[PDB]
């Protein structure tokens, strides 16, 4: 029981995919072609949580492939471990999106998702009982963002019953990255709010921020992005997959997570992080965690939180610790800066641990947000989609595919809400 | 005989459960294979020689039990009286009742009757959970419920995990426990209720530690367990059966909560610059801070108290500490009742586990206690669950799986009316 | 002495006869070759001292037959016993019946003839075929009516692999099973009938295991087939002979279909963590999932129940069991028949195969019950033909071999006189 | 017992023959020469199903080649196991047909069928008990389809009670493969409609369909074809031939997969059907079998079963196999999808199963489907004929060889009859 069915989609996707592959891979001691060389019973206990066993005890993700866009792909299935997959999980078409939410989510994305449907439907099947689906993909692109709704609205409408949630690559507001981009991301947001339990949002600028200021680095690729990102994921879901003192769940998350159905955006953390150099300076004590984790330039959605109020916040450590000095340690929070929590709800913070540390860290911890500030975000969002559709700009690629001006008043109508609704709580 | 079964429920309380089985283990000679006089008491006899637990196991959760059935204390355990499903309610009374749990329950019901059927005078029930745990407080309740058509004249004691009302750990707890004390209530006879913080307090002054984990925390409710079975089990001056629980603790059938404290909680530092004499033992227990939950006790009348000593005890001594304490002025008892203590001592002192860090002692106790200072956590409690509701948080989880909002109100009215009852007593 | 014959006959039958045969081996002492005190009751004494059965093996189909032939199992059968010919009916009752089996059938006979004449005190026989199978249900029922004007005095009990409700193999058993029903009735006196599905659920729950055979399945019947036999081989409190097994359980001269079951059916794991106490082993027996049919025993009164207790029993513990199962409500029975229950208690345990799943016991039961809840399955078998026949489906296959429509008819008016007598029966 | 006779008819039916005759000998442990190299007393028990015995432990197919076109079956003879037949049984004339069913079943098949007939008579004479006749042959051809049809007449007329089986392979409806194939093909299923008890219906798109879709191949030959027809040719009798749990046999699967008399064509197929590269990507559980096998995509006729119901269908399973999985299978698949099997037939469904996988396979399985959708195949030809006869188009050709148009008319009569019955059962 508790398997989850992974789906990655688009060019971003697809790489943060691999990554988290290779990772999760290396938490289950699963190497490069699928063989198991672990020591330890707890590694496997709970591995059918994401990989299929075959013949000659060979360990398969529950991995889809998705990206209308051909190559990007390839290059995954080039690499190291590219060759885990299986190759009947590669859905793929012959025509890029121009970056095109349209595109993804009415036509070309139309004529690709029905295979990715069936497939979706076959790995349903070998469930014990699914947990539900992870999916990781960006908004700013075409695939990604509109094809990626479109396979999520068809999912809800199938597994209403299971869990949706979504690592989704969102914009760097200060820094934009496509010209069409502000399209695009309002288009997903209008339809993930409606069709998804829980959505994690990664920004690359905070991710920069991190590894310049606080981690001391320089020259950071697309691959350590990834890397941070794949990490926080594997944090996610390690209580499903490992023992523990309280082990978390992803509906467990989202019952403590989500105070109202709609405000079901989080922003994803890690601790601890300094630099790698400046290892000896610092050590492993649960308070010194616990500040890394809250504090702000820790984060990797583009708020400061000390502008909002935090509605809800859950943190999930590994490693064996004192439940005491966690829970005191919570409190002290909570009492020192009452503030920055929204005061109608008792005990806003949420507590999980379990009984084994990732590699190298003796103790690790993963932060998950709901703060009113994330309004900031939605709102400069909404800022650079009127700027330009009061003057239509761009539009006519979308009218061409089918899109109405209707819809995208609509979408806008409902980013508003939200914002409007955030601030209810702030 | 005394003979009588234990419930494990929920991933706290099969925790609980494990830690209470390894003590009678060493208590009774048991090795963990089964292998070695009065233990049949739970161990219900068996076909080989080699001894088999009677308690029910239950966990939504997989995880707990599978950890379980791969440990030390293993082919101890029968098969069926572990028992598993697939998901988490997720602190969600909603799943426990009602929707998930109506379907193993079932089960459980027949594995509890057939635990029954090897007793020859099935004294009760032990019942472990959380008011709060999401499993452990639907699922328990309904559980409850159920034994209470199928066993009416049997007693079914319950230890309780209450929130402390500073500390947490999952945000939707005011919620859960509310329910639980709705449908719990007229269902149980008896709820011993220990919180977490008080513990942890306890552990930093008296037994001088300040890293703690959940297992100390086990070990410690185990140790409290068995001091109020072992009058079951081995001979005594005095013999308290689970029925005296009741009738010497339940002024009102309504009223159905005390605290369980223990006491001597000193380590092995500071034990050698102490006496440990009876007396001093019995102070110990009617202290503030050494109580296991957040009341101030001085702050509330003393309905019904009852003390299970155990160990090398001469009862002129106890009887000496109990009129000492009579005397005290701080130590307030109710209007109604002048007989306000409840005494069982017992041949048999209590046994240290290998790294339980209580030391060895040759006199211990387990008071249980029922005042009206218990009521100002349930306020708390009704505060909390008032402030969440009205801005109607998290309400559509519970409401979603299947649920009236009228539920929450009858609730909070139960425990409205449990307050004015608790006033009415104080006064 | 009390010293009979059985007949194996069809795919299935040789399958199950294969596994009694083994089992019979392990119980006296024989070695596959026939090498080594009461044995004789089926192994005919013998010429140089290896013993040789007593069993009607046929098959129209060749290869099962010839399988066995080139076994382990092999010398210690006769060559005559095992009868061959060409072709299966492929579930065609007008082939077994009527045309290709009149032919083969004057040589069973024969055979049959042959080993009565070693008989001195046939009690009767034992047949094994299938509602359903094509060659084991027409070929039978053939058989059974060449013996009713053969043998009018000795008893001809029938073990039987109903089809359950849900669950199929070949799409024209509906068919099949009726036209065996109708033409087996008058001639047999005992129909033993087990399901796939039951024990398929049982296999899953009681014994642990997921992943069966037919070899299991097989390795089951033989072991209730053994349990049904033994008081005519080995010593007992109580002997029940193969004749009382007509007066016992037949109480109208139609109703001739029990349902067999066998209990304790668990693996070594969670056996060690039971008692296997009579009493248990009893309430193990009545309730509804341990049955081997598809029948609702709560939806339905008890006509007789006949048990056959193996081992280590003491007859007291036997008729408090049976007083128990009397107190409860649930258990239901008849209007007129206060007698319900048949005891026979054998001082010779069970004895369990090396690959055998059932772990070694020190008493087990096998219980025979007659119901008015068997009637469900009747009826819907009934329906599913009656589904079938109305646009005529694969009719022509056996009308087109020799056979007329009304036959069909008949069929379905008799088994609606039976439901009408069980109907009765209840009221 | 249970000794068939194979015959061989046109080019298609012979070299469909010639890797029948590969495949079964490499099943029975029989080297291109016909001398017996296994390791098994399993593999000899019912050799005699298929080979005669002759002096020095040669084995030797009971096998007939027909054929008027001279030099296919001269290619035959000079492959590999050509040298296997018995020279005597190659029957052929020294005229083509030229795709002309008048030719081979009205005037020059007539003039060959006595010797083959003769041939016929002598192999049914070394049958101790004869289960019948197994035909490979070709619609839209003129050998084949008429000469073939000619020879089933009579050999029923000979032999009315044993079982007369055919391996046809149909046109491609699509893309169809001779001119006049669709005046074959009608003249031919007219006959079999009445002179066969079971025939299976193979057509070539579909099996182009399986090579690429799902076997996920390229550059497929003949050959490949062959093969792939073989296989499921020999699980088809393997009950016969070989030990089990429950046996199969022709007249079983007859018994179980033809409610009236004249609905007897049938759907092969095979599983698993994966590809070669992509192999440890899946493992081998009966419900993934039983998925393969029943997946329309899977199936080696031209219709989509999801435009019919099942009438019944026949799984026969190699392999020792978990009974209780099966079944329950079974009911589960009936159970969810109720509404493609019609509900006036209780278990339409039917297992077999022998303990004894093929070579490389641990668990293989043989799907044999009686659809109402079968209709539209016929339906698409009598559309086709209809098109040309209304405008007597290639007509000459036929009435040349003494056919008259009357008969021509009663065989499409016959064949709307066959569909309008099929339509019954939808
Ligand atoms: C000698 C030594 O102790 O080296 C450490 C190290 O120096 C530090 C700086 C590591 C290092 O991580 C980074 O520098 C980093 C680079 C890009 C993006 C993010 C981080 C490290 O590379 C990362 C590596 O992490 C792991 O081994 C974890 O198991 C981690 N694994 C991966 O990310 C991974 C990397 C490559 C291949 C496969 C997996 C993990 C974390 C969470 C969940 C699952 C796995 C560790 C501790 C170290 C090095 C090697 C220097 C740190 O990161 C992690 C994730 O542990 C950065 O701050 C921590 C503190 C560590 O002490
Ligand atoms: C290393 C290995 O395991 O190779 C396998 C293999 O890769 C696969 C892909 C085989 C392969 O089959 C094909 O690629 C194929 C080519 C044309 C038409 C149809 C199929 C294989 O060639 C076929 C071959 O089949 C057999 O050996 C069976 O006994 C089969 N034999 C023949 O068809 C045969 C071929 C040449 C000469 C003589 C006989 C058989 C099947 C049913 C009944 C009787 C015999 C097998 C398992 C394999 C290879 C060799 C790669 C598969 O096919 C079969 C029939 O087994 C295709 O999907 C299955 C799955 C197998 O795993
Ligand atoms: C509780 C939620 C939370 C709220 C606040 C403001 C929290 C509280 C504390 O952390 C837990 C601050 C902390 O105790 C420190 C002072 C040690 C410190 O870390 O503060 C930051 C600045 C602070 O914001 C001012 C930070 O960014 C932040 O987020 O602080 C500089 C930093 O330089 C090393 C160091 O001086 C937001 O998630
Ligand atoms: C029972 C008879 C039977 C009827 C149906 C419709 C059956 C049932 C199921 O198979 C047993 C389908 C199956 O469970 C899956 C969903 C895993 C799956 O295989 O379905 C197909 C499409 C489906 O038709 C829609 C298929 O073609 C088919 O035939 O399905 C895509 C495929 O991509 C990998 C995968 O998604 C016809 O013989
Ligand atoms: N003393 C003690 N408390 C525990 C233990 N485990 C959990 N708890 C407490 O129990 C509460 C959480 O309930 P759990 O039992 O973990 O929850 P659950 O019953 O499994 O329910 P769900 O997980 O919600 O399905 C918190 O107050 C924890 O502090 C334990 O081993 N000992
Ligand atoms: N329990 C059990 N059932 C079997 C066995 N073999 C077959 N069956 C069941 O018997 C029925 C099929 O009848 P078979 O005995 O195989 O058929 P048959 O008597 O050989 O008749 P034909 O093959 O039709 O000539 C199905 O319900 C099978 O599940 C077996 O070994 N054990
Ligand atoms: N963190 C991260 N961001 C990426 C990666 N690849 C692309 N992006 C970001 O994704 C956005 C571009 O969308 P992309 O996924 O490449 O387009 P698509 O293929 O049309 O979906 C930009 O904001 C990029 O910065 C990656 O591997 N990691
Ligand atoms: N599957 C398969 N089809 C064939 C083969 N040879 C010919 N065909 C098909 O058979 C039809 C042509 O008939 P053919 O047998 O060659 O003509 P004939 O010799 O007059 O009977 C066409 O549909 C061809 O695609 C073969 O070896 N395998
Ligand atoms: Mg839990
Ligand atoms: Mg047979």
């Amino acid at each position: 029981m508790r398997e989850i069915v992974h789906i990655q989609a688009g060019q971003c996707g697809n790489q943060i995919g691999a990554k988290f592959w290779e990772v999760i891979s290396d938490e289950h001691g699963i190497d490069p072609t699928g063989s198991y060389h672990g020591d330890s019973d707890l590694q496997l206990e709970r591995i059918n949580v994401y990989y299929n066993e075959a013949a000659g005890n060979k360990y398969v993700p529950r991995a889809i492939l998705v990206d209308l866009e051909p190559g990007t792909m390839d290059s995954v299935r080039s690499g190291p471990f590219g060759q885990i997959f299986r190759p009947d999980n590669f859905v793929f078409g012959q025509s890029g999106a121009g970056n095109n939410w349209a595109k993804g989510h009415y036509t070309e994305g139309a004529e690709l998702v029905d295979s990715v449907l069936d497939v979706v439907r076959k790995e349903s099947e070998s469930c014990d009982c699914l947990q539900g689906f992870q999916l990781t993909h960006s908004l700013g692109g075409g695939t990604g963002s509109g094809m990626g709704t479109l396979l999520i609205s068809k999912i809800r409408e199938e597994y209403p019953d299971r869990i949706m949630n979504t690592f989704s690559v969102v914009p760097s507001p200060k820094v934009s990255d496509t010209v069409v981009e502000p399209y695009n991301a309002t288009l997903s947001v209008h339809q993930l709010v409606e069709n998804t339990d829980e959505t994690y949002c990664i920004d690359n600028e905070a991710l920069y921020d991190i590894c310049f200021r606080t981690l001391k680095l320089t020259t950071p690729t697309y691959g350590d992005l990834n890397h941070l990102v794949s990490a926080t994921m594997s944090g996610v879901t390690t209580c499903l997959r490992f023992p523990g003192q309280l082990n978390a769940d992803l509906r467990k998350l989202a019952v403590n997570m989500v105070p109202f159905p709609r405000l079901h955006f989080f922003m994803p953390g890690f601790a601890p992080l300094t630099s790698r150099g400046s290892q000896q300076y610092r050590a492993l004590t649960v308070p010194e965690l616990t500040q890394q984790m809250f504090d702000a330039k820790n984060m990797m959605a583009a708020c400061d939180p000390r502008h909002g109020r935090y509605l809800t916040v859950a943190a999930v450590f590994r490693g064996r610790m004192s439940m005491k000095e966690v829970d005191e340690q919570m409190l002290n929070v909570q009492n020192k800066n009452s503030s920055y929590f929204v005061e109608w709800i008792p005990n806003n913070v949420k507590t999980a641990v379990c009984d084994i540390p990732p590699r190298g860290l003796k103790m690790s911890a993963t932060f998950i947000g709901n703060s009113t500030a994330i309004q900031e975000l939605f709102k400069r969002i909404s800022e650079q989609f009127t700027a330009m559709f009061r003057r239509k700009a761009f539009l006519h690629w979308y009218t061409g595919e089918g899109m109405d001006e209707m819809e995208f008043t609509e979408a806008e109508s409902n980013m508003n809400d939200l914002v409007s609704e955030y601030q209810q709580y702030q | 005989m005394r003979e009588c079964i234990s419930i494990h429920v929920g991933q706290a309380g099969v925790q609980i459960g494990n830690a209470c089985w390894e003590l009678y283990c060493l208590e009774h000679g048991i090795q963990p294979d089964g292998q070695m006089d009065s233990f049949n008491t739970f161990f219900s006899e068996t076909g080989a020689g080699k001894h088999v637990p009677r308690a029910v196991f239950v966990d939504l959760e997989p995880t707990v039990i599978d950890e379980v059935r791969t440990g030390t204390y293993r082919q101890l355990f029968h098969p069926e009286q572990l028992i598993t499903g697939k998901e988490d309610a997720a602190n969600n009374y909603a799943r426990g009742h009602y929707t998930i749990g109506k379907e193993i329950i079932d089960l459980v019901l027949d594995r509890i009757r057939k635990l029954a059927d090897q007793c020859t005078g099935l004294q009760g029930f032990l019942v472990f959970h959380s008011f709060g745990g999401g499993t452990g407080s639907g699922f328990t309740s309904l559980l409850m419920e159920r034994l209470s058509v199928d066993y009416g004249k049997k007693s079914k004691l319950e230890f309780s995990i209450y929130p402390a009302p500073q500390v947490s750990t999952a945000v939707v707890e005011p919620y859960n426990s509310i329910l639980t004390t709705h449908t719990t209530l007229e269902h149980s006879d008896c709820a011993f209720m220990v919180d977490n913080e008080a513990i942890y307090d306890i552990c930093r002054r008296n037994l001088d530690i300040e890293r703690p984990t959940y297992t100390n925390l086990n070990r410690l409710i185990s140790q409290i367990v068995s001091s109020i079975t072992a009058s079951l089990r081995f001979d005594g001056a005095l013999n308290v059966d689970l029925t005296e629980f009741q009738t010497n603790l339940v002024p009102y059938p309504r009223i159905h909560f005390p605290l369980a404290t223990y006491a001597p909680v000193i380590s092995a530092e500071k034990a050698y610059h102490e006496q440990l004499s009876v007396a001093e033992i019995t102070n110990a227990c009617f202290e503030p801070a050494n109580q296991m939950v957040k009341c101030d006790p001085r702050h509330g009348k003393y309905m019904a108290c009852c003390l299970l000593y155990r160990g090398d005890v001469v009862p002129k001594d106890v009887n000496a500490a109990i009129a000492t304490i009579k005397t005290k002025r701080t130590i307030q008892f109710v209007d109604w009742c002048p007989t306000g203590f409840k005494v069982g001592i017992n041949y048999q002192p209590p046994t240290v586990v290998p790294g339980g860090d209580l030391a060895k002692v040759q006199r211990a106790v387990c008071m249980l206690s029922n005042t009206t200072a218990i009521a100002e956590a349930w306020a708390r409690l009704d505060h909390k669950f008032d402030l969440m509701y009205a801005k109607r948080a998290f309400v559509h989880w519970y409401v979603g799986e299947g649920m009236e909002e009228g539920e929450f109100s009858e609730a909070r009215e139960d425990m409205a009316a449990l307050e004015k009852d608790y006033e009415e007593v104080g006064v």
